């Protein structure tokens, strides 16, 4: 079923900050903001961790869109091939989630990669989830009405405990 | 893609 990262890195503070740093031409900025919140809350409702949004500076989880090389060691590669990537909890690059601007992204009303699904998968990595062997899992390794699977819930609660 | 660092 689920996996974590080696040595089970996790956020150990009660509050973790996040920032939407850069946007996509494909959607209104407000829509990206609302879908990012919804994705974080899918995972957050299950566990004792709280997320605080910031609008400037460095936050724990930096989220954004980029083309090509963008300051980490893993440049994007134009249309196709890698779509997005995210880093396990930790200082610096840890927690950050990046999306390739050279794809097409949608809120569900157009052609594109469904941004809510993709953000829920990437932010699973930002919280410490690896990939699952269960085809039903959001954390399965390969890509409109979804929720987290039982396997996704079991793994995140294994890592953080359950929310009371 | 999940990356380590
Ligand atoms: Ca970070
Ligand atoms: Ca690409
Ligand atoms: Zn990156
Ligand atoms: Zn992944």
């Amino acid at each position: 079923g689920y996996s974590l990262f080696p040595n089970s890195p996790k956020w150990t503070s009660k509050v973790v900050t996040y920032r939407i740093v850069s946007y996509t031409r494909d959607l209104p900025h407000i829509t990206v903001d609302r879908l990012v919140s919804k994705a974080l809350n899918m995972w957050g409702k299950e566990i004792p961790l709280h997320f605080r949004k910031v609008v400037w500076g460095t936050a724990d989880i930096m989220i954004g869109f980029a083309r090509g090389a963008h300051g980490d060691s893993y440049p994007f590669d134009g249309p196709g091939n890698t779509l997005a990537h995210a880093f396990a909890p930790g200082t610096g690059l840890g927690g950050d989630a990046h999306f390739d601007e050279d794809e097409r992204w949608t809120d569900g009303s157009s052609l594109g990669i469904n941004f809510l699904y993709a953000a829920t998968h990437q932010l699973g990595h930002s919280l410490g989830m690896g990939h699952s062997s269960d085809p039903n899992a959001v954390m399965y390794p390969t890509y409109q009405n979804f929720k987290l699977s039982q396997d996704d819930i079991k793994g995140i609660q294994k890592l953080y405990g359950k929310r009371s | 893609x999940g990356l380590v660092x």
